[PDB]
RNA sequence: AAGGAGGUAAAAAUGG
RNA sequence: AAACUUGAGUGCAGAAGAGGAAAGUGGAAUUCCAUGUGUAGCGGUGAAAUGCGCAGAGAUAUGGAGGAACACCAGUGGCGAAGGCGACUUUCUGGUCUGUAACUGACGCUGAUGUGCGAAAGCGUGGGGAUCAAACAGGAUUAGAUACCCUGGUAGUCCACGCCGUAAACGAUGAGUGCUAAGUGUUAGGGGGCCCCUUAGUGCUGCAGCUAACGCAUUAAGCACUCCGCCUGGGGAGUA
């Protein structure tokens, strides 16, 4: 899974990478591609509103079926494939009627396997069902928040959640963060855990590789000027020198909560992370 | 003394024979010791396995 | 290789639903080249202890012979997933 | 496993003599039979019988006790061993107990006692001491 | 291995009918057992206790092969090329 | 009746 | 060079087993969370205090979450080379014992160097985290108390994969082989009439013999042979 480079150079020293044994086809489905030009963290005014985005390799977008709303028709896993737009891999599946779609590739999904969606689907990895019909205790991913909108929760590499119980109109789930919350039982989820579990272990190992990934450098607040950052200025190095560390925009940024009050989901969230 | 199984000649114990297992089970459900029931060790092992099978299948109680 | 499979169906089961369940699981135990030597029902029996808050259970006994255990594994998987069978156990002989 | 049948025979004789047994059965061999015959001739044992059965046969020794139940054999010692073999010349032949014992020897002229070895002026492998 | 497979192997490699103790028969059966235990260990790597019996079998087969090579070189060569154990 | 082995409680101020 | 079957293996018929690896299921109990009833204690000790509790603790009832270990059986019982192995079920797999006498015909024993396993703690990566608990904080005892005791409590204790390679890793008793009085248990078998004989273990008692003595004594620490490892006054030192 993880490959460790020999230290042929100081750049390669300690660098590791996925071996990509999972991948079975190294080119994407042409018809499922869309252009994805880079924003570099700049909004519709042309201003940089999110720092440290820019550059990086060119990427094509893969259209992904998060909704899994094609029910009662089997689909055969044509291939596992690399996807530059997400940490997870994607499975090209081919429906018995000939339609081809990408889905998040769950751990253990194999080429040739069959997946289905709907209320009558079996409880096996890659099948998508309403939480109504998913048994308690099952591990799932790609969970919807609104019926028919498509999965939004547990879609990162190795992501999963666990079904805990069934209230009237809601199902209790424990999310990867540890939060326990209610989700409308009419929402869908896919059985299993998102694959590519070793994603988090990769040691990027050099600055250029982050640059390829489109991460521009983070400059620390303490080495700016007072007009730049609350931590700027001071002769020589300086400690924080005030009651709390501050964001570049002057808000406390260590322990200060920022979840907004009077939110609709506050009565659905049973236990925070 | 004499062993019940050795005397009766039965060479196998069925875990669904709750009436027989109740003979060697205690009032609270514990398995009676070999030195008390008189059984041989060979059949004591079989009896213990059968009793645990029945307990698992809820034929017999734990406590 | 013989196998005795004992399972317990919940006591609040309808007659037709229980018949369908027993038939489905017997067929499952028969699928993978496994011959069901004989299946029978011991009726509804008191449980020595409450399982899932049930004081009774419909006891089904099955004997099936096979050269492998694919049928038994499928039965156990579907019994774990099922909310209608409370307990199950497979004995070799 | 077994490594010195002569040693084993001597040790059987020693153990039987200690317990004051009357007879003694051991597996047979030509060398054991010649040793037993030498013992009988010299007077340390009463009798020797050979059973020519399968599996190499058996040697049945009958031990000799004197008056007052005294033991005729005081001790038997293996001299030449598989781990270190001992040979002696005719002029270097040892006297067991200043002559009151025998040293059983193996010679080109058959296994004999040290007295016969000295008489015929020969040496050989010193199988054992007995006294 | 199953007793049926053992019977097949002893029939195949027996020097004469009713021969079960020949070095050829013993070492062929040992080869079959060694291969079966190797296949077991490939899945159950951490089965050191089984692997010890495997090593005992390997040593016994080696000693049989040594004796056979000392007694009859041609038979030894034929057997090793038949079993592919060199 | 007297000796050998295993388990197993309940108690406890400090300094000679 | 040629023969033999007694040793050593193999075949055939049987036996028991917490032997190992991987999945699955289950009851008791502890902790935590939510809720109803309920009042001023709980807990703890030699005695106390810290601590928890008037925000409603502890107790009690119900439900849920999760981890770890498997009450009785259980036994000088069993299995394994040793370490070790104790809920149940399935799959794969190792070893051992009994009888038979086809089968090979000495093919055996030991084993330096080597190559593996190896309790607990410990280390790395990733998980997990109930209980217990180094470190640590507070209380008590005390002349002092870096402790024993009390209240908490982190690593760790658990899992996977690697690493380490050490224990009073002990029977303080190397392996193999044969021989030398007896009595009596127990485990798994076999043969002959509850009894007798017998094989392999596991215990106790006890001759000859051995031993400085204690003791060992067919499971030798007796009598012998083979091979290996190891010792040569106490410290220094398992150090440089
Ligand atoms: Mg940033
Ligand atoms: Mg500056
Ligand atoms: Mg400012
Ligand atoms: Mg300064
Ligand atoms: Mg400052
Ligand atoms: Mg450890
Ligand atoms: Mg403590
Ligand atoms: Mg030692
Ligand atoms: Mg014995």
């Amino acid at each position: 899974a993880i490959k460790k480079y020999k230290p042929i150079t100081n750049g390669r020293r300690n660098m590791t990478s996925l071996d990509f044994a999972e991948i079975t086809k190294t080119t994407p489905e042409k018809s499922l591609l869309k252009p994805l030009p880079k924003k570099a963290g700049r909004n519709n005014q042309g201003k940089l509103t999110v720092r440290h985005h820019g550059g990086g390799h060119k990427r094509q977008y893969r259209v992904i079926d998060f909704k899994r709303n094609k029910d009662g028709i089997n689909a055969k896993v044509d291939s596992i494939q690399y996807d530059p737009n997400r940490s997870a891999n994607i499975a090209l599946v081919v429906y018995a009627d000939g339609e081809k779609r990408y889905i998040i590739a769950p751990k253990g999904l194999e080429v040739g396997q069959i997946v289905e969606s709907g209320a009558e689907a079996d409880i096996k990895v890659g099948n998508a069902l309403p939480l109504q019909n998913i048994p308690v205790g099952t591990v799932v991913h790609n969970i919807e928040l609104k019926p028919g909108k498509g999965g939004q929760i547990a879609r990162s590499a190795g992501a999963s959640a666990q079904v805990l119980g069934k209230e009237g109109k809601y199902v209790l789930i424990r999310l990867r963060s540890g939060e326990v919350r209610m989700i409308l039982s009419t929402c869908r989820a896919t059985i299993g855990q998102v694959g590519n579990l070793q994603h988090e272990l990769v040691n990027v190992g050099k600055a250029g590789r982050s640059r390829w990934k489109g991460i521009r450098p983070t400059v620390r607040g303490s080495v700016m000027n007072p007009n730049d950052h609350p931590h700027g200025g001071g002769e020589g190095r300086a400690p924080i020198g005030r009651p709390s560390p501050m964001s570049p925009w002057g808000k406390p940024t260590l322990g200060k909560k920022t979840r907004r009050g009077k939110k609709s989901s506050d009565k659905l969230i049973v236990r925070g992370r | 003394k004499v062993c019940y199984f050795t005397a009766n000649g039965i060479t196998h114990i069925d875990y669904k024979d709750t009436e027989l297992l109740k003979r060697f089970i205690s009032e609270r459900g514990k398995i009676l010791p070999r030195r008390v029931t008189g059984t041989s060790a060979k059949y004591q092992r079989m009896l213990t396995t059968a009793i645990k099978r029945s307990r698992h299948m809820a034929l017999l109680p734990y406590v | 290789r013989t196998y005795e499979v004992m399972y317990i169906v919940r006591p609040n089961i309808e007659e037709d639903a229980k018949k369908a369940l027993v038939e489905r699981f017997n067929g499952i135990l028969a699928t993978e080249g496994a011959e069901v030597l004989e299946a029978k029902d011991w009726g509804k029996r008191r449980l020595a202890y409450e399982i899932n808050d049930f004081k009774d259970g419909f006891y089904n006994i099955v004997r099936v012979k096979s050269d492998n255990n694919k049928a038994t594994d499928e039965f156990q998987r579907l019994a774990k997933i099922s909310d209608d069978i409370i307990r199950y156990m497979v004995i070799r002989e | 496993t077994m490594t010195d049948p002569i040693a084993d025979m001597l040790t059987r004789v020693r153990n039987a003599n200690m317990v004051r047994h009357e007879k003694l059965e051991l597996p047979a061999s030509n060398i054991k039979k010649e040793i037993a015959e030498i013992l009988k001739s010299e007077g340390f044992i009463k009798n020797v019988e050979y059973v020519e059965d399968d599996k190499q046969g058996v040697l049945r020794l009958f031990l000799k006790y004197g008056q007052n139940d005294e033991r005729v054999i005081t001790g038997l010692k293996r001299i030449s061993k598989p781990g270190l073999r001992v040979y002696a010349k005719a002029s270097e032949m040892p006297k067991v107990l200043n002559g009151l014992g025998i040293a059983l020897v193996s010679t080109s002229e058959g296994v004999i006692t040290d007295k016969e070895a000295r008489k015929r002026n020969v040496g050989g492998e010193i199988i054992a001491y007995v006294w | 291995i199953s007793q049926e497979r053992k019977n097949e192997i002893i029939k195949e490699y027996r020097v004469h009918e009713t021969d079960t103790g020949s070095p050829e028969v013993q070492i062929a059966v040992l080869t079959a057992e060694i291969n079966a235990v190797n296949e077991h260990l490939r899945t159950h790597k951490k089965d050191h206790h089984s692997r010890r019996g495997l090593l005992k079998m390997v040593g016994r087969r080696r000693h049989l092969l040594n004796y056979l090579r000392s007694k009859d070189i041609q038979r030894y060569r034929e057997l090793i090329k038949s079993l592919g154990i060199r």
